[PDB]
């Protein structure tokens, strides 16, 4: 590609008995005997072997008088591997390996103080690869910049957090609240207040999340 | 680009008629090289190719087309040179690129066919490359490329009773029409689209 | 309308596209999108190559490929519980997937040239061991009904015989081409090796038949050929030696060290290889560094300018 | 092509089909075990502890 | 190379007798043999 | 021949005979064919506005010797008669005469008769094929008719009316 | 790659990673990595002469010691002159890959 | 005085139809593929008895996974209709939520509720697993309340009148 | 609904330890409060009861046993509501015992003293799933709405804000009726010395 080699072939690596790397018991004559089978035409296309054998006629025998297939399924699918023990979650119960990077439900993240975290940067609008974020923003009555509304349409939005990637205050976030199923279509379309609420009543594991995410590069 | 390359020249010297023109870049592999052709000698071409040693083991890869009627160049403007793909595609109105892989001598060929003929007609390579019926039938659906003595017209992808081309300059995202439930026909009916606007 | 969608928005714009056009295999998508995305810059993912996390996530991604493929097709033939199991191992391969992005198949954690470093860790790579051992054993599991069953065997055998000339003519590549006795594969060609393939060692078998039986048994090849060189591609960025004591020969261990925790350092080869960018990385961002606020406002706003040109490039 | 190498299937064990493959196997069991003795040597394990203060 | 043996990447070629003699199957399947079996214990 | 339109592609009469014991023959001009039509070859090229011109009747001839099994079988002859769908037809066709590009008047013919072939297939839903029967300018003649502006707009302008409706929503 | 270009250092006295293509230098750090073989590797530094690294030497030793590869005649012989002269051309900055 | 019975009746029958609650084998894309994952056996869904039944005619749960398009809208309605009364409707995933990431394609039905009627929608694109099994989960109580709702007032005797 | 803890499971000395420790009620309650197995009631070890990690502002009870055979079945949490068998859900849940029972962090929540997660002021309690009911999450411009009307004038005006007409009787100076401006802006230079 782009360096030049001069030995195309990889060599393999010494077989010396007295090798630091001379691997004992590598090869198991109990187990490669693919030599007594390596001649064998049928493996290799539509020939049938020069002369059929003994050994042959037995195993086609084995396979169609017996009907094997049946017993040794039964005993290997069924007998033994019925054993296992359920890998099963108790849904209702428990809850599965949800990993922190989990991008649950979108929420607004704020400071510490409670106050309002976005700074109506429009990243997240314009990072939204759908555009499913959507923000309407005027200079606030105290003069901060955040927006009149700021909506979040569950419709269209994939949950990919990249508006948290991109967030420049951290304040779209990805909580970990998953069970967010909705009866109404028109009650899936997230707004500020809603967004507000849900990050209220999460920010603590949230909170927690954040610290352990920047303690990685960190 | 540390393997043996060299251009396919045997083709401009079977045809002895076509001016060749040839690019590699660093920006492909070291085994691709595209190159243009007219669309006169495309079928002989195609022939060509499919029954000629050191050429017929190879196999169509992809095609798709390019709409150069409008893709300018965005930036870097006085940076074009005079033999350029770029240039090349400004000045036409559209381009068929069939890229295929040649097993025989392993390597990459992308043959780019310049068309500027309002019905936008070309030959069909279908009859000569058995995968290039679905591929050049999703081309037409698309971008409203002519295969002429094509195997098979049918409708690939494009929805029924729809008569439109959206893979085209033109067309906008939303695209006119959309379906909704007609409980008036208790069945689904299509009116003008009046889609929501970022 | 995947093609227009793209096209109508910026480069990252249309990064979780790649996921929904291969649903099964979201992350060899996007390893091609990236891949693309350096050839049209002109320049190749350092960290990534480095960390060798491209070659683990495509292992993974043909992984679960394949375990799907298994399951779908014992279904339709008739089995019912080989499903169960290979949805099992690929639940297991989700999570551990999730673990680096936070979705069970559309993770699109792979950026065109830059790579999240934070997200590695190598408790990632003692899960993945684990669950290599757990695979080989239901890969065994699953041959034990699938191989040697008779009525699996004349529901395969000899079914869509193909050839080299009919491969050739439509063009069938993967497994089909495998089946077909043809070796063609980008993974270990020279000139289309992409990302970890070309300097380790791995076993690819092609069918003699190309039957159902030669797909399959190519499916199930290359899922414990996959697992040795994830095995490898896990040990080529493993700290295997450590500094032993002179006095008698006893390994000097460490008491207060990830080495000693866990012999696997995923940053190890970047840092020794790349320490001025590693070193840039780990030090400056944007709340605090001007520039890299540019960059973030750049690339989440308008994205990186790409060159004018046309290429094509294949995983 | 004049001295292929062909993978038979002949024993209950894919892996025990091949040398390679079982000898992957026993690398991953040698460090399994290596890795779960090196955390044993030391008997306890630090972890990360988030603290409130950090939320200030 | 990990793929041939005695690699020198192995790292675990080191006294492996008792796990692979008990991770291993330690009987050959001779051909024929389970079909005459079978078929002299029908026939009596 | 081996194609859609073929003369063997026709449904036998009998399960032992095709048409008679003292004859053979079927029906596929006016219905569907015995088999699914897997291939659909390009037009042949015509170089002249007369073979286009032909080749145009002749695929206005085909939809309409299958308007009836079309109307039939979707359930939707109560919209418009078979002689009132051939005559919406004939003025959606009369729309589109001004074309003059041999190889555009090919295509739309062709992609014409793959939308027929659907229709005859049942591909396609009866309330979106009946955007192309529709009357052009009457009601439908499966539903009442409400003579409402042409009473209030009785006798008043193109531009009156249009200016007495609003082009736009008047709320936003 | 090398076609029309030179693989001269720009300081006259070591080579650094900003002069040449980052494909090339993520290769032959590759290629060092994955060399299993005493007389391999030698092989591999003395094709990648034009273009090697100090880095890259650093990565090639530390990946010897880590694999336990043996050093043999080879390493003796190829290893050692390339070794030496890679060390004359040393400097302060260079601190990282003389203490590796 | 037919309510005394009745009630009883209503929740027995609440409690058969909350226990059979079918899922229709009815999937298309990204969610179908994570719904398949729901089948597994670590997301027990026969837990709650959800089995898969591919005949509209025998289902009784419509769950709507993958995205629709202009070529499949009309089938929608067909198989929504062919559904066996009574019957709920689940839509999985973005795409069958409100199109998702192609909300803005020409080739994209621009929301599911326009074409059949949805009982209840799941946020995630793709949904995890636990979050299709939580809204199963949300619809089946649904269903086994809005049985005996209290629509009927109840007369001075305490009797539903 | 009979019979949540067996013979078989009520024949062991953690069964005893648990009766005689938290009462008939609770021994039985369990069994209908987060039935995983039958086996698994109260714990996989037969030497005794697992101990309460933690409980929940919900009533809910949080315990964790390594002796599981699943090992995503390591923690479990038994819920106050037990109406039916499946009349709790998944969103029953705090925030604060979401993270530790789905294994997102090994930290879990703690009543007082040092604690695993922040406490802000702004906090609010979390509360199950509203949709299909009546606290469900209302749009500014949803029919069901009781306010859309505001909100809607309040778009309208954003930038199509309609002109204040007179509404009732007023004096017409010629043609022109007479009616005073509302603009809150004061014209300083009209009134200025
Ligand atoms: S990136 Fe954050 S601060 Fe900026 S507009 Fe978006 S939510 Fe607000
Ligand atoms: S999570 Fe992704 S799709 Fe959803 S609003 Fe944020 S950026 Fe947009
Ligand atoms: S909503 Fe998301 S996961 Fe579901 S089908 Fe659409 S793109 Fe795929």
């Amino acid at each position: 590609g782009y360096i030049q080699r001069s030995n195309i072939h990889e060599e393999a690596p010494n077989t010396s008995v007295e090798a630091k790397h001379h691997n004992k018991t590598f090869y198991d004559p109990i187990l490669d005997i693919d030599e007594d089978l390596k001649d064998d035409i049928r493996l290799y296309g539509r020939d049938k072997p020069d002369e059929l054998d003994f050994t042959d006629v037995w195993e086609s025998s084995y396979q169609n008088i017996i009907c094997p297939e049946y017993f040794y399924h039964f005993w290997f699918c069924g007998i033994v591997y019925s054993f296992e023990p359920e890998w099963t979650i108790n849904y209702p119960f428990e809850k599965g390996p949800l990993s922190p990077l989990f991008r649950g439900e979108h929420a607004l993240r704020r400071y510490p103080t409670g106050e309002e975290r976005c700074i109506a940067c429009k990243l997240c609008q314009s990072a939204c690869p759908a555009r499913a974020i959507t923000i309407e923003t005027e200079p606030r009555p105290d003069g901060s910049r955040r927006t009149v509304r700021y909506d979040i349409d569950m419709t269209k939005c994939i949950y990919c957090g990249f508006c948290q990637e991109a967030c420049p205050v951290d304040a779209i976030v990805e909580g970990p609240n998953y069970e967010q199923t909705a009866y109404l279509h028109e009650d899936l379309f997230y707004d500020k207040y809603k967004l507000l609420e849900n990050g209220d009543k999460w920010e603590p594991q949230i909170a927690r999340n954040i610290e352990y995410l920047i303690n990685q590069p960190l | 680009m540390q393997n043996k390359y060299m251009q396919p020249i045997q083709l401009f010297i079977v045809f002895e008629k076509l001016n060749s023109k040839m690019w590699i870049s660093k920006k492909l592999n070291s085994n691709h090289s595209i190159a243009l052709i007219p669309s006169n000698w495309f079928y002989s071409i195609n022939l060509f190719l499919k029954r000629e040693l050191l050429f017929s083991n190879i196999t169509l890869i992809e095609n798709s087309a390019i709409d150069t009627i409008s893709y300018n160049l965005e930036t870097n403007q006085n940076d074009l040179d005079k033999t350029n793909i770029e240039n090349y595609f400004f000045k036409n109105k559209m381009l068929v690129f069939y890229n295929y892989y040649n097993y025989f001598l392993k390597s990459k060929l992308t043959l780019f066919i310049i068309l500027n003929n309002l019905n936008k007609s070309i030959d069909s390579i279908d009859r000569i490359f058995a995968n290039a019926n679905w591929l050049e039938r999703e081309t037409s659906e698309m971008y409203g490329i002519n295969y002429k003595w094509k195997i098979d017209t049918r409708k690939l992808l494009l929805d029924y009773s729809k008569i439109e081309n959206p893979m085209l300059k033109e067309f906008q995202s939303e695209g006119t029409q959309d379906a909704f439930y007609n409980i008036f026909e208790n069945q689904v009916v299509v009116l003008k689209n009046e889609t929501v606007e970022l | 309308g995947s093609e227009k969608l793209i096209e109508d928005r910026p480069y990252l714009q249309g990064m979780p596209y790649f996921d929904r056009f291969d649903y099964v295999s979201m992350m060899v998508q996007e390893h091609a999108y990236c891949l693309g995305i350096e050839s049209l810059l002109g320049t190749t993912n350092y960290s990534a190559t480095f960390t060798q996390i491209r070659t683990m996530y495509d292992e993974l991604t043909r992984i679960l490929n394949h375990l799907l493929a298994v399951a779908c097709h014992a279904l339709d033939v008739g089995s019912m519980s080989s499903v169960f199991w290979a949805f099992e191992e690929r639940e297991k391969l989700m999570e551990f997937y999730e673990r680096v992005c936070g979705a069970r198949m559309h993770a699109a954690f792979y950026r065109p040239n830059e790579v999240n470093l934070n997200a590695v860790s190598s408790f990632l790579m003692e899960d993945i061991l684990e669950f290599s051992r757990n695979f080989f054993t239901t890969l065994n599991e699953m041959h034990n009904v699938l191989t040697y069953n008779k009525i699996w065997k004349q529901r395969l055998i000899n079914i869509g015989t193909y050839s080299f000339q009919t491969c050739l003519d439509y063009g069938l590549t993967g497994v089909m081409a495998r089946s077909c006795g043809l070796k063609r594969d980008l993974r270990l060609s020279k000139t289309e090796t992409y990302a970890n393939y070309y300097y380790l060692n791995f076993r690819s078998y092609t069918g003699q038949h190309g039957d159902c039986y030669d797909r399959f048994l190519i499916r199930m090849n290359e899922m414990c050929e996959s697992l040795n060189i994830v095995n490898q591609s896990i040990n080529k960025i493993s700290k295997f030696n450590n500094i032993v004591s002179i006095n008698t020969k006893k390994n000097i261990l460490n008491k207060e060290n990830f080495n000693r925790q866990t012999t696997v350092l995923p940053h190890l080869v970047l840092s020794y290889l790349n320490k001025n960018d590693y070193n840039l990385k780990n030090t400056k961002n944007d709340y605090n560094s001007m520039e890299e606020l540019i960059t973030h406002f750049k690339y989440w706003s308008k994205g990186l300018k790409v060159e004018s040109g046309y290429t094509y490039q294949s995983v | 092509k004049y001295n292929p190498e062909l993978y038979i299937y002949k024993t209950y064990d894919m892996a025990a089909d091949d040398p390679v493959w079982r000898q992957v196997k026993l690398d991953l069991e040698w460090t399994f075990e290596n890795i779960a003795e090196r955390r044993e040597s030391l008997g306890y394990m630090p972890t990360f502890k988030g603290d409130p203060n950090f939320w200030q | 190379r990990a793929d041939m043996a005695h690699s020198p990447f192995h790292k675990a070629i080191h006294d492996l007798e008792d796990k692979r003699s008990k991770l291993f199957p330690d009987r050959r399947r001779i051909p024929g043999r389970k079909a005459k079996l079978l078929l002299a214990a029908s026939l009596l | 021949m081996n194609h859609y339109w073929g003369s063997s592609n026709t449904i036998p009469a009998s399960s032992t005979q095709n048409n008679n014991y003292f004859s053979g023959g079927g029906n596929n001009v006016t219905i569907r064919g015995n088999e699914i039509m897997e291939r659909l070859p390009s037009q042949t090229p015509s170089q002249n506005m007369v073979q286009a011109s032909m080749k145009t009747l002749r695929f206005y001839r085909k939809f309409c010797r299958l308007i009836p099994f079309i109307l039939r079988i979707h359930n939707i002859g109560t919209k418009f008669t078979a002689q009132q769908a051939m005559i919406n037809f004939g003025n959606y066709i009369r729309e589109r005469n001004h074309y003059r590009d041999p190889g555009l008047i090919d295509h739309r013919i062709q992609l014409g008769y793959e939308l027929l072939y659907e229709a005859e297939m049942h591909f396609s839903q009866h309330t979106i094929l009946m955007q192309y029967l529709s009357p052009y300018n009457t009601p439908l003649s499966d539903r009442g008719y409400s003579y409402l502006e042409k009473v209030k707009y009785g006798n008043k302008s193109k531009f009156l009316q249009g200016f007495y409706k609003g082009n736009k929503p008047t709320e936003f | 790659s090398q076609r029309g270009r030179d693989y001269t250092p720009s300081n006259k006295k070591y080579l650094q990673p900003w002069e040449l293509e980052r494909k090339e230098y993520v290769e032959l750090s590759l290629a060092i990595q994955s060399a299993y073989s005493c007389k391999m590797l030698s092989e591999i530094l003395k094709d990648n002469l034009y273009m090697l690294t100090d880095y890259q030497l650093s990565f090639a030793m530390f990946h010897l010691w880590n694999h336990e590869i043996p050093i043999d005649n080879y390493f003796y012989n190829v290893i050692s002159p390339i070794l030496k002269e890679y060390i004359t051309r040393f400097d302060r900055e260079c601190n990282k890959s003389l203490a590796e | 005085r037919v309510d005394y019975i009745v009630t009883p009746i209503n929740a027995v029958v609440s409690w058969a139809r909350q226990g059979s609650f079918w899922p229709l084998t009815f999937g298309l894309a990204c969610c179908a593929v994570e719904m398949m994952h729901a089948t597994v056996s670590r997301y027990d869904f026969d837990r709650f008895g959800v089995i898969f039944r591919a005949t509209p005619r025998q289902a009784d749960l419509i769950l709507v996974a993958g995205t629709l398009t202009n070529k499949m809208a009309p089938g929608l309605r067909r198989l929504y209709e062919q559904t066996l009364d009574p019957k709920w409707v689940l839509s999985m995933g973005s795409c069958a939520n409100g199109g998702g990431y192609y909300h803005y394609s020409y080739s994209v039905v621009r929301g599911c509720n326009r074409i059949i009627p949805v009982d209840i929608y799941v946020p995630g694109c793709p949904p995890t697993a636990e979050a299709l099994m939580f809204g199963v989960l949300q619809l089946q109580k649904s269903l086994y309340r809005q049985i005996n709702e209290g629509e009927k007032k109840y007369n001075k005797k305490d009797l539903t009148y | 609904g009979l019979w949540s803890w067996t013979i078989n499971q009520m024949l062991t000395p953690k069964f005893w330890v648990h009766l005689r420790r938290e009462g008939f009620i609770k021994t039985w309650t369990r069994g209908h409060k987060a039935s995983r197995h039958a086996h698994y009631v109260g714990g996989n070890r037969t030497d005794g009861y697992t101990k309460q990690v933690g409980e929940d502002e919900f009533g809910n009870r949080y315990y964790e046993d390594f002796d599981v055979d699943h090992k995503n079945q390591r923690r479990w949490v038994e819920f106050s509501d037990y109406f039916m068998q499946m009349w709790s859900n998944g969103d029953k849940v705090p925030v604060g015992w979401h993270g530790w029972l789905s294994h997102q962090y090994d930290d879990f929540p703690t009543r007082t003293g040092n604690s695993a997660f922040v406490k802000h002021h702004y906090l609010k309690q979390h509360t199950a799933n509203l949709s299909n009911t009546p606290l469900n999450h209302v749009p500014q411009g949803a029919p069901q709405n009781l306010n859309r009307m505001r909100f809607i004038t309040a778009q309208r005006d954003r930038s199509r804000a309609p002109w204040q007409s007179p509404k009732g009787e007023g004096v017409f100076q010629g043609k022109k009726l007479i009616v005073a401006s509302n603009s809150p802006f004061i014209d300083d230079m009209s009134i200025r010395d």
